[PDB]
């Protein structure tokens, strides 16, 4: 079951075990039960690293609904791939991609003061293609100013800074003039709109793009698995299939008592019953209650 | 001693920590003062008793704490 | 001579066949929406299969598809969203109908392709009388339900609306979709509230029209409100709820049409009460303490337990500006009940945090004997987009259920919050908040 | 899908466009009777202009059931559609059994005769080993958890690097 | 068909690593 | 037996989700 903690999570998301764990949990509240005692405790770390590991439980079966548009005629099933990581991440308790990773580039450096440990610690979130050349840039303002460039934004130095990594965004071929008056605003209504009508197309290309790399990156790890493996004769594809299956067969076995092994276990069952399913009335498919 | 906070102190905070201070020191030592800034520290105190020092630190709180959760996650 | 499961297994044995083109399927989906066939998936299911895997497309073909998607009631977010490529590739060959029928399809699924929603807007707005006021309520609909907050053509089809007069359908679709918008224009909901006078041959209309007003927290009509409560037994039970949401929020006298409206919703929670979402119970939470109509003794106190559910998990997922904001409020609040430093301000914000009765956990709860006061923080999204930026229906809602538990909200928009650039003036403009509404703090 | 929804019998598609099977409708004044032809079956039925309304009340929400995720499924009919590759290039393979005849084998130097001996059975391991189609699920499996890895990321499960520079851009360009 | 389960997460943002395309098709065909 | 459920078909089935679900109980109690 769950700890009151982790259903306050499953409610909007529409994986399957979880709806049935929420909908025995409405079952048991409507056939006379009490709401037990959310808690008003556990400091920003504990609040953290609990939204960490609790939106990881309802994210992990979510991208396993989500099926890979591997090798298919345009760009919209990128478009319905990059659909649904959105509708997944809103379902976990993430943001907009954009403004979260804002929120971890804001998290990463609260501590940075100059722009070189800026570069630093945010090393690990951006491209190192970008970062290099961002690198080589603050080197070249670095050989202008001769002192550390500050991070504060009423330098010169950053001012300048500024100009020549917008020169350099636009070098990447982003375009860093709708992106700051997307998060600079404007005055009226209209002039918001018509910049952030440009900003969604960049963001839209800039999503399914890197979706479209993910797919290219499963099609061809997947061509150069089955390009290893029928290189094979089919007695040793046979027996290295059936040990590998065996041992981590095995490894769950061995586990008892563990809940991830008996589930496991019931999924294996499951597979044999498809399998059996299948089996008996292939003209249709599995046989669904209805 | 030298106290390093990252922000300047308040009056309750002053007193808070020469309270939190003195079971530092194992008499009734009558510990000096030498406030200086460093926003290194995302808010706490570390006091530099000039032979030893204790980190009460806030940054080191989530380094250990990550340290910590770090050596957990490989050992379950 | 005349028998339906006679055709139904024919077009069963017609879509499973491998080569199917799209007319095919087309006509297939529109002969099974017209024939009402919801107890039957794996039919519905084989033709979004057959739907899915098809390459050509006519604009007839693909309209009348999406068509019978969206009429058919049926949610399967994957297919109908690879049909946005087709939809993109065949858009300026659409007629403004077909377009019209298309934009609208693909944006009750919410897909999220804003080239098509650029393009549409683009189209819809450079040849604007040629669609009629039903065409861009259909275009405003898809526009705004699939992720896209345009307002463009929300004020050319303003204009339209204030200029001729419309049907019933689609004013109640062009709330809908202003509801979704949130932009709650006075100008545009009065000159589109007068077309709900003849009486409306659907419920479904009133109740989206019922929970847009609510919504967007204006007033109700009391004909609306009576042709909802006219044959108040064929409304869905998701749609209900909504729909007495949003008469409790514009604050319905008619108290023989919430007991109309609770008359399909309590059997359906009495039959079984897993099938709805928890945002609608906590919706009908909200409606039950507004009204204050009797219901069954077994769903008044669950849907109270299920509004402290959908409460905590609308805070567990905050978008964490909204945390900074109540942690904000939360200090000023402190410095204004007096702590002038940063361990009493501390000391203060963690003795702000106590539970509500219901199971629920407030932000910020102040308590003094008897009487308890509430402050409610409204960041930006629940706040209106449009120039007056009032807070949205939704806020309302959330002081008049807390108020029946013993508080007093003092209600803080954030776009007067945020304006303020110290801390002392935050403070008193939170005690010009909580002295307004409980003058004994 | 949203809870309400705005179509039927208005702006409704007329007639069909197959011919697989027919349709016509009765556009009438409050009601209508829809007539639908199926070669040997046949329906006509008599539906009111608010019936329509009503049919989209309850939700379908058609779903997948999937063997092991919809996912792996996939990805195994990504192994599929390369199998079928690679199997349409194992259907070019030249005819030799055509040349097993004795009059090939007396001919013929022996090691060439060798070599294609052992060239047929080649082909015969490459057949047998292209169309073991069972492989194919536990093939599936080596390429999921480490693409299940890269969506449990701790920042968003579509988060990219495009959309990543382009947050540095709006990080760095602004005032700290 | 089962694949083992790993609980762990990235905390970096790369190029997701297009491997390499196999000479399958070359050898097949020469 | 046969013919079992619909959400009991529905579910992604080798997710992970109970091996995130032991860490985060082994781990939560043992760092608060």
């Amino acid at each position: 079951a769950v700890s009151k903690k982790e259903v306050l999570y499953f409610l909007s998301s529409k994986d399957a075990e979880s709806s049935t764990a929420v909908k025995s949990y409405l079952k048991s509240l409507y056939a006379g039960a009490q709401v037990e005692a959310t808690e008003t405790d556990a400091s920003e770390l504990i609040a953290q690293l609990e939204k960490k590991y609790l939106s990881a439980q309802v994210v992990e079966p979510g991208v396993h609904n989500i099926a890979l548009p591997l090798g298919e005629s345009g760009s919209a099933p990128v478009k319905r791939y990059a659909a649904e990581l959105f509708n997944l991440g809103a379902q976990a308790g993430f943001e907009c991609p954009f403004i979260e990773v804002s929120k971890k580039f804001g998290q990463e450096t609260a501590t940075s003061e100059t722009v070189k440990d800026v570069l630093n610690k945010t090393k690990s979130y951006v491209s190192a293609d970008y970062n290099a050349a961002l690198n080589e840039v603050l080197s070249s303002v670095e050989a202008e100013i001769n002192g550390p460039v500050l991070f504060d934004g009423k330098t010169e130095g950053f001012k300048k800074f500024a100009a020549k990594a917008k020169a350099v965004a636009v070098s990447r071929g982003l375009p860093a003039d709708t992106i700051l008056a997307y998060c600079a605003g404007s005055a009226n209504e209209d002039a918001a709109d018509k910049v952030s009508k440009e900003f969604f197309t960049w963001f839209e290309s800039a999503y399914t793009a890197d979706a479209a790399a993910e797919v290219k990156a499963i099609e061809a790890e997947a061509a150069s698995i089955l390009d290893r493996h029928l290189a094979k004769p089919v007695a040793q594809i046979r027996k290295e299939q059936a040990s590998a299956y065996a041992s981590l067969l095995k490894r769950a076995e061995t586990a008892k008592g563990a809940k991830w092994a008996e589930k496991y276990l019931e999924d294996v069952k499951a597979v044999q019953w498809f399998d059996a399913s299948v089996a008996e009335a292939p003209a249709s498919g599995p046989k669904v209650a209805a | 001693c030298t106290v390093i906070t990252a922000e300047p102190l308040d009056k309750l905070e002053r007193v808070e920590l020469t309270k939190k201070a003195e079971k530092f020191v194992d008499a009734g030592f009558k510990l000096v003062m030498q406030e200086k800034i460093d926003k290194k520290l995302l808010g706490g105190f570390v006091i530099e008793f000039s032979d030893r020092r204790v980190d009460m630190s806030t940054a080191k709180k989530v380094e250990e704490f990550n340290n910590f959760v770090n050596k957990l996650v490989l050992s379950i | 001579e005349n028998d339906v499961p006679a055709i139904l297994k024919e077009i069963d044995s017609l879509v499973s066949r491998e080569a199917v083109s799209a007319k095919e399927v087309s006509d297939a989906a529109v002969a099974l929406t017209y024939l009402q066939v919801k107890a039957n998936r794996r039919l519905w299911g084989k033709v979004l299969e057959k739907a899915g895997a098809a390459q050509d497309y006519d604009a007839a073909s693909l309209t009348n598809l999406l068509w019978a998607i969206n009429t058919g009631g049926v949610e399967h977010f994957k297919t109908v969203a690879e049909l946005a490529g087709p939809a993109v590739s065949l858009l300026p060959s659409l007629s403004p109908v077909q377009l019209s029928i298309v934009v609208e399809a693909l944006g009750g699924a919410g897909v999220k392709n804003y080239e098509l929603y650029n393009k549409a807007s683009a189209v819809v707005v450079s040849k604007i009388g040629e669609f009629k006021p039903a065409e861009i309520a259909r275009v405003l609909y898809g526009v705004a339900f699939g992720g896209v907050n345009d307002v463009a053509l929300a004020k050319a089809a303003g204009k339209v609306f204030a200029s001729t007069e419309v049907d019933s359908r689609t004013a109640a679709q062009a709330l809908y979709a202003l509801a979704k918008l949130g932009r709650a224009d006075k100008a545009t909901v009065d000159a589109l509230l007068k077309s709900f006078k003849k009486g409306t041959e659907s419920a479904s209309d009133a109740a989206a029209a019922s929970f847009a007003l609510g919504s967007l927290s204006f007033k109700a009509e009391k004909a609306i409100v009576d042709a909802l409560k006219a044959s108040a037994g064929d409304l869905a039970p998701a749609q209900a709820v909504e729909a007495a949401y949003g008469l409790a929020l514009s604050g319905a006298t008619d108290a023989e049409a919430f007991k109309a409206l609770f008359g399909v919703v309590a059997p359906a929670i009495e039959k079984a009460p897993d099938a709805l979402e928890v945002s609608s119970l906590a919706q009908l939470h909200v409606a039950s303490t507004i009204s204050g109509a009797k219901l069954p003794a077994a769903v008044g106190s669950f849907v109270a337990k299920a509004f402290g559910l959908a409460a905590d998990a609308a805070r567990l997922k905050r978008s964490s500006a909204e945390s900074a904001l109540v942690a904000d409020v939360a200090a000023a609040t402190a410095v204004a009940f007096g702590a002038q430093y940063r361990p009493e301000v501390a000391s203060a914000v963690a003795s702000y945090v106590k539970t509500a009765p219901d199971g629920s956990v407030l932000d910020i709860a102040i308590t003094k004997g008897d009487a308890k006061v509430l402050v409610q923080a409204v960041p930006s999204s629940l706040l209106t987009s449009t120039t007056p930026a009032k807070p949205l229906g939704h806020v309302a809602a959330y002081s008049k259920v807390r108020e029946a538990q013993g508080y007093a909200v003092a209600v803080v928009p954030a776009n007067e919050f945020e304006a303020l650039p110290d801390q002392k003036a935050k403070a008193q403009y939170v005690l010009a908040a909580i002295k307004k509404v409980a003058p004994s703090f | 899908l949203t809870t309400f929804t705005f179509s039927g019998l208005q702006d409704a598609p007329v007639a069909a466009l197959s011919g697989s099977i027919k349709l016509n409708v009765a556009a009438k004044a409050g009601k209508a009777e829809v007539t639908v032809a199926a070669g040997a079956a046949k329906a006509a039925t008599q539906v009111s202009a608010a019936a329509l309304r009503k049919l989209s009340g309850s939700k379908i929400s058609l779903a997948e059931v999937a063997r092991i995720s919809v996912l792996h499924s996939s990805i195994q009919n990504y192994l599929l559609s390369l199998s079928n590759e690679r199997y349409q290039l194992l259907s070019q393979w030249p005819d030799f059994t055509t040349m097993y005849g004795k009059d090939f084998y007396y001919r013929a130097h022996p090691e060439d005769l060798k070599k294609f001996y052992d060239a047929a059975d080649e082909y015969y391991k490459l057949y047998e080993t292209v169309t073991e189609f069972d492989s194919l699920s536990a093939l599936a499996s080596q390429v999921v958890p480490n693409y299940a890895a890269r969506r449990r990321s701790t920042v968003h499960p579509a988060i990219g690097s495009t959309v990543a520079d382009g947050a540095f851009t709006n990080f760095l360009l602004s005032k700290q | 068909y089962l694949a083992p389960l790993r609980s762990d997460f990235t905390e970096e943002i790369t190029a997701p690593k297009v491997a390499s395309a196999s000479n399958l098709v070359n050898e097949w065909n020469n | 037996a046969d013919a079992k459920a619909l959400d009991e078909l529905r579910k992604p089935k080798f997710s992970s989700k109970y091996l995130i679900q032991h860490v985060s109980q082994k781990l939560i109690p043992a760092v608060k």
